[PDB]
């Protein structure tokens, strides 16, 4: 199975995290990167597709974040650029399989990852 | 405009239109010869096809008549009818006598158009892509020009009874989409329309037709055909800078350029089909050829006798070949060219 | 007066009750359906598929006496959906791979009748029937192949068949010629066929095809006998110069396998020697002569004149022997 | 006189109360399918898919006790259009993958039905169907392609097929059927099954065709380069010694016919992984063809590093056609006469 | 009665009297027939054709006030087969060469109805879309290639065509899997065109293509870059080899040849000179050109102290020559289809 | 009991108002749809258009309360073409690039009922399914390839999906042997899968693609290898014959890029380099080096230096095979053991 690992998230800006892959990526082309707080529901952020480079982005936060992804370290990077308070959230990296249905819904996604904190 | 009850009107109307109405006969049949005017746009035309000898083209192909069973009145003077109601009135059968295989585009609803104006008369209208064939004479094979024709006409109702007219007029009933157009060969110099009464083994019957003169373009030959072979002549009389004791070398090179020649004969006729007869390119194959055949025959001849005969006049052939062969292959050119430009 | 609400009627008369399982005269003696033909053109024949295509428009003819009227003058043509709703006969092609009748703003089909009853339906149709060829005379050989046309279900007790005008039944054919072929001669023939469940009518159109040799000229026969002519400078070439003398014959050999490759990689996989086969072995054979006889001539030498005088011979032995190979070639294929 | 319309109100009184979603009998009895088949052509066999196509008259007759019926005539042909009306078995080809119903002018079909309720259905097919070939010993191989065919729907329990004379002779190939150029139709063999799955347990029918490769094609295309690349690897050793690039020029030009010629075999076949019998010819061919430069490398290397080398020139001139030839018969002992 | 009668009574009430021929609000204001679509791949983009093979759901969303019902509060999801038995957009894509619904099992539809009586209509699509191409840069290039949406029967004033939720209309564009290429964006578009018949609405979806030039600077470019200085060698190789100066150039001219061949038979046969046919040009002149000055250092060396001299002069000075020239060369092609 | 005329009216009331819009229990729990398939054959595996075709029988179980009927003990089977008149699942596949339900004789689809109500709905079905692979270890790599199954219309709010027997709901696999890869697993996956429009119900099948290595060593290696081995003959040629080595080391470097050239006849046009084209490339080097051997061999020579040549011959002689061993070594551990 693919296992994720997480790291870059902290306390203040602007700021930047990343996504690290293992195992069977290539059955999951596609990441995700989801984010969550107290009282919310698991929101979505943006995705990357492995070697084609081709984003999208929530509504909430196009043209602030972008996301890139390394495919010879196997790790995606998203930009959080310019935070502003609400952006106070655990961010979530998943992984998406081949097959599955719509970007923007959290059960989609298979393999997660430790979910780091960020804070302003 | 009397949106609640104009739904309930015209259904109510087009029922009475076509109830005791019957799709089996034209309109008129007992009584009238029924006119079909035609016109046609090409959304885009080509690809040409060599070895199988025909094109494809794509049109909205559009037809008009007067049925006298379907004028009526009412809030409005023409209706956009759905198009399957065009399967229970009576429609032209027309067909194209050029044609290989075709698609009525059935995509999300077949790609058709019916209209009705109050006084009856209809307008039909549907998207075709059409292979059509065509009789091309390739004996000037890179630099020949084709004239491929469309031809159709009402397949069961002969002249007596259905007779076809070009809308606007022959000058202006055919149109070509220049933004579509998908030649890449060819170039569509010019296109024209006539009539015809052809008589047939069913009686004799019209035919519209539209003729469409391709001028084939022959940059893709130039640098992929003409210039290997006329560089490969040139390459075989290299040889003569190469003093004739290195015989390996005499030899080995000018086989190599006739292998080259060769295989460049053989291959270049990939592109056309399985004709009965030469093209002009193969009298440009042909030649250069034997050019670089006798650049091999040269040395055939001296290496012989600047051995078997250490007073012959044998070592003037490395000046006279060597400034001759080049000039006789430049006049051919000059009259192979000068040829097929008018020719 | 008023016609067109009168044939309306008739043309119902006619339909109403009309039982389209039975066919005319059912129970009586057979309905003779004759039959005509316009050929419009012959698509690529192919040995690599072993058929041809051909693009038709196809007749019949028959009295369906349930269908006569008086009361309208006319030959009376109608919409092809009437086709649909009569009784039409059931014939095929034993011999056809794949076949369809064209549609291109309606389906291709005609019915019209007439007062007495008579009832022509004519189609256009493409058809690829199978043309088993003989190769073994390739490029130089005759295909005689036919369309078979027959009647599916219903025996010669039930319908017959005949050409309409006899030999005048198939039109076009003397109009249509292809790159590879030229229509020597057709011809049409008509008899019965038994199976285990009856006789059967049999209609048939004969071609008989006779190859163009210019593709060949240009491809096979040309080519070859430029790089056999070519082996035989090695003749002249000094003999003390081995490496010339032996990579001039190895590439000829390499040419003639590589022209015969590319030359026989579009036909099928036919286990027997063609014609070309014969040529390609003996261009071959010559080649492979023409550079072991240096070989010879290496060994000989070192172990003289006995180099020359057998070079000297070479010289006029290989051209001689090669022409006497063309002339016992030609008149054996050709006028014999 | 009245023949068109007595046989009209008969089929209309047939029709009439009947129901075509149930089969025969359903409840008090088995429906017994009489089937047999008529190969009007056979071929082509497209080994690099492990298909082969066959065109038939497929056959079946059954009773149908609805249909039995009184009057003039005893049996009547009658239009296909029919044919949707009356109940006909679901018989499908278990080992098919592309088929045609052909369909020109009308749809092929023939449909009687006698007075004892008996019917006779025919139809034309083109079947394209998968063939369990082995290649381990391709250019003498021989195959045996299997048509399965059974109900789809309908059970052992409910409808049963049987071959219409029982015997081998309810299979017939037409006498000028045979669209092969590759292969010989040997033989065939008629069998019937009683296959178990998800549904219930069927009753097939199953034929084998057997065929044996023309081996004509492959001697004068491979075996004939092959044999005569390793002749021009051979007349090598009888070039002088002193001619090392003449020597050279052999021996690496016919190595790359055999490379050519061993690329272009295998460019055939469906991309199977074990070794076939031509495989271990050009692999034999290919080693003489690479040992004669290898010993043309030791030659060149001893007659210019001085010593009694003279020899081995001789003694390759007997040992490598020797060798060959031994090799060939061999090779073609073991493969005729496996 | 009942929860099953009843909805079958409103279905059967809504379609009794329902006329498939004509359009909603026939006769008054046009239907705005809102579409958006969801991509489920690209098959190919072929060259050789011309087209790309686009594979998606699509889907249409309309008013039609016939199908109105009340009481019940589901968004009723009817069975497919009953879309043959309404009034449904005449929308079709104008550059599609070839194109067909999915079939298997059961032909893969979707209609689901709303108590207000609004429609919602898709379809899984696999069309075979022309695009022309511009070759001229190629394999450098970059392709724009659309899908012309557009309604055939029904004017500007009949339909209104929109993008349903405007630049979020298009979904999917992110798993579309092609080797060659990476689609760097794609643009939804809404227009009238007019014809002779008269207006109509037409939205266009395009994506730009651009091509990765792994592929041929591995598979194409180094093997000519590799024997282009395999042509040089010649130039290290002594003077004193005639046969073998000959052999070397003569070969690598026949293997630039031959790799120009493996080409054609993968390619339309366009007119004009490709960015890959120049450098295959240019390095072909290169072997050529060195294959001539042997022949000059020969000529030079055995015919014409300048039978000496000369002859090493050249020989010298090629070893640093054809380097230096075929640095220039690449550096100004390389420039001049990235930098320009 | 069977009776034929009560079977017949019994099947009319039940379809007698039956309604084809409304799925079984609408407005109520979901439809449990249990499936079931029984792999026949997957026809072709292809990285040139990273797809597989795959036939099969699909079959589907539920429970439509509207017809369930007593008084008769049979599971009755009916003919298919009830099909068009019954509710029947909107069930497709996802990842299917095109398919076509069998149609030989007649559609081959099947419909029995239970007197519970139960319908068994089974088709069977030729599909070419789209598996785009991770060719980077080529010759050594492993695929998995699956086919999704999903409700085109219905969300999870009116059908619910599961595999009948569970982990047994597939059969066939078993027996599929194919010529370039042997199924070393199989899984089965029921999942739902959420859109804008709603969640949607999926089972899928995975296939686990492990490659035969044995084609490729018999077309591929042992050519590159043999003349790659063929280019150290040079050493063993003599430097004064100046000509013949040169022949050689080109010969050989021909030959490998003309069998590079037919990997890439067979081969999607794919960005990234492949362990074989790593192969082809150090053995390409290793030619490349042996040419160039001998052309700085032929520098030195005029640049003691006939010493010199000799030495270099000999230590490449050494080296060569050296080097290559240790290219060998690591090539293989290291695509081996990552
Ligand atoms: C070919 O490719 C495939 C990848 O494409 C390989 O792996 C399979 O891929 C599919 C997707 O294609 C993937 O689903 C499948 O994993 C199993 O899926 C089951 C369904 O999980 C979903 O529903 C569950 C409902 O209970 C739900 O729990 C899941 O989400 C929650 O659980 C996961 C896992 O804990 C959490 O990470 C997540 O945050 C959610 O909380 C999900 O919505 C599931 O049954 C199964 O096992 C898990 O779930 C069980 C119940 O909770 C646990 O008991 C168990 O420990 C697991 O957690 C899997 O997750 C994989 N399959 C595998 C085996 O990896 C194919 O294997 C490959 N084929 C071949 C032949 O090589
Ligand atoms: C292409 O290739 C095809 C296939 O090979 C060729 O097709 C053959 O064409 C020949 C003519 O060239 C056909 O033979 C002719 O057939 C008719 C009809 O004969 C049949 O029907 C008769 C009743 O209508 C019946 O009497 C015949 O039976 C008798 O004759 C046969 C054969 O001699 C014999 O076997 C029987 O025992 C009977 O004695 C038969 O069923 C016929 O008209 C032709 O001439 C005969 O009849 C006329 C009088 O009608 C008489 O004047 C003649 O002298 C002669 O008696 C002739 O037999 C043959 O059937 C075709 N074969 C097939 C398989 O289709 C085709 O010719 C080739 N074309 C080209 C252009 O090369
Ligand atoms: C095709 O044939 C029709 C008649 O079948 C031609 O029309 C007639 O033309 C003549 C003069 O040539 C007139 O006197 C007749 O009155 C016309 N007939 C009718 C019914 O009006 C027609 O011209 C022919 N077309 C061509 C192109 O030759
Ligand atoms: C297929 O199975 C049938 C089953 O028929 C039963 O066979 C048993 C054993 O002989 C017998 O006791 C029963 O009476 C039979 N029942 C009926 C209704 O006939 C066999 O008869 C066939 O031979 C089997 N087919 C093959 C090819 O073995
Ligand atoms: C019989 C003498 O050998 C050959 O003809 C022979 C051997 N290798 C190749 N060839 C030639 C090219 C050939 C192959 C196939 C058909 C015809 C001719
Ligand atoms: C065959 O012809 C019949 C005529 O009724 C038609 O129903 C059927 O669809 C046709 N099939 C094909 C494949 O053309």
């Amino acid at each position: 199975q693919v296992q994720l690992v997480e790291s870059g998230g902290g306390l203040v800006g602007s700021l930047r995290l990343s996504c690290a892959a293992s195992g069977h990526t290539f059955n999951y082309p596609i990441m995700g990167w989801f984010r969550q707080a107290p009282g919310k529901e698991r929101e979505f952020v943006g995705a990357i597709s492995w070697s084609g480079g081709s984003t999208s982005y929530a509504d909430s936060v196009k043209d602030r974040f972008t996301i890139s992804r390394d495919n010879a370290k196997n790790t995606v990077y998203l930009e959080m650029n310019n935070l502003k308070p609400e952006d106070t959230a655990v961010y979530y990296c998943a992984a998406k399989g081949r097959y599955s249905g719509g970007l923007y819904y959290p059960t989609n996604y298979d393999y997660w990852g430790q979910g780091t904190q960020v804070t302003v | 405009d009397e949106t609640n009850d104009n739904i309930t009107i015209f259904t109510r109307i087009l029922d009475g239109l076509l109830d005791g109405y019957d799709n089996r006969l034209r309109p008129g049949l007992g009584e009238r010869i029924t006119q079909v005017r035609t016109d046609i746009y090409v959304t885009s035309f080509g690809p040409v096809s060599d070895t199988e000898m025909e094109y494809t083209i794509d049109v909205f192909f559009r037809q008009s008549w007067k049925d006298e069973r379907l004028r009526f009145k009412g809030p409005m003077q023409r209706l956009p009818l759905n198009n399957l109601l065009a399967s229970k009135i009576w429609t032209p059968d027309t067909f194209f006598h050029n044609g290989k295989k075709s698609i009525a585009h059935n995509m999300t609803t077949p790609n058709k158009l019916l209209r009705l104006e109050d006084d009856g008369t209809l307008l039909y209208t549907m998207r075709l892509t059409i292979s059509a064939e065509c009789p091309m004479q390739l004996e000037d094979f890179p630099m020949d020009a084709h004239a491929c024709p469309l031809k159709f006409g009402s397949y069961a109702y002969p002249n007596s009874e259905v007779v076809y007219v070009w809308t606007n007029g022959s000058t202006k009933s055919v149109v070509v989409a220049e933004d579509g157009s998908r030649l890449n060969q060819y170039h569509l110099m010019g296109q024209t329309v006539g009539t015809e009464n052809i008589s047939t083994s069913t009686g004799e019957y019209t035919i519209m037709t539209a003729h469409f003169h391709l001028k084939r373009k022959i940059g893709y030959f130039v640098i992929q055909t003409y210039l290997p072979c006329i560089m490969t002549v040139i390459l075989s009389q290299v040889s003569f800078w190469l003093n004739r004791e290195s015989v390996p070398a005499r030899t080995v090179f000018g086989v190599t350029t006739v292998l080259t020649m060769t295989t460049l004969s053989i291959s270049a006729r990939n592109s056309l089909p399985k004709v009965a007869y030469a093209t002009a390119m193969d009298w440009f194959i042909a030649v250069c050829y034997a050019f670089v055949f006798s650049a091999l025959i040269e040395f055939a001849t001296v290496n012989y006798f600047t051995k078997s005969q250490p007073a012959a006049s044998i070592s003037k052939i490395d000046k006279m070949s060597r400034i001759v062969f080049p000039v006789l292959f430049g006049t051919f050119n000059l009259v192979y060219w000068a040829t097929y430009l008018n020719r | 007066p008023g016609n067109m609400s009168f044939v309306k009627e008739t043309v119902d008369k006619l339909l109403k009750g009309y039982d389209i399982r039975l066919r005319p005269d059912f129970g009586g003696p057979p309905v003779c359906v004759g039959m005509n033909i316009d050929i419009a053109s012959i698509d690529m024949v192919s040995e690599v598929n072993m058929d041809y295509t051909l693009t038709m428009y196809f007749q019949q003819y028959w009295r369906d006496k349930r269908l006569a009227y008086s009361g309208i003058p006319l030959n009376l043509t109608l919409d092809n959906r009437v086709a649909d709703q009569l009784w039409v006969p059931d014939t095929y092609f034993l011999n056809d791979k794949k076949s369809f009748v064209h549609g291109v703003t309606v389906k291709n089909r005609m019915i019209r009748l007439h007062p007495d009853g008579t009832v022509l339906y004519g189609l256009r149709i493409t058809t690829t029937a199978a043309c088993m060829m003989d190769l073994r005379r390739y490029p130089l050989d005759e295909q005689n192949c036919t369309l078979e046309i027959e009647s599916y279900g219903y025996t010669t007790d039930d319908i017959e068949f005949y050409w309409r005008g006899g030999d005048k039944a198939v039109t076009g054919v003397e109009r249509i010629e292809l790159p590879q072929f030229s229509i020597v001669e057709h011809r049409l023939v008509s008899r019965n066929v038994v199976f285990a469940t009856g006789a059967y009518p049999r209609l048939s159109l004969s071609f008989r095809l006779k190859r163009n040799i210019g593709y060949f000229i240009l491809q096979t026969y040309m080519p070859s006998i430029l790089i056999t002519i070519l082996s035989w400078v090695s003749f002249w070439i000094n003999y003390d110069a081995s490496a010339a003398r032996v990579a001039l014959g190895i590439t000829t050999v390499l040419t003639m396998t590589t022209i015969n490759t590319h030359l026989r990689e579009t036909l099928p996989k036919i286990p027997y020697v063609k014609a070309i086969d014969m040529y390609l072995m003996g261009c071959f054979v010559f080649v492979f002569l023409a550079l072991l006889e240096y070989a010879f001539v290496n060994y000989i030498f070192f172990s003289k004149g006995r180099a020359a005088a057998i070079d000297r011979w070479s010289r006029i032995v290989f051209p001689f022997t090669f022409s006497l190979f063309n002339l016992v070639y030609w008149l054996y294929y050709v006028n014999s």
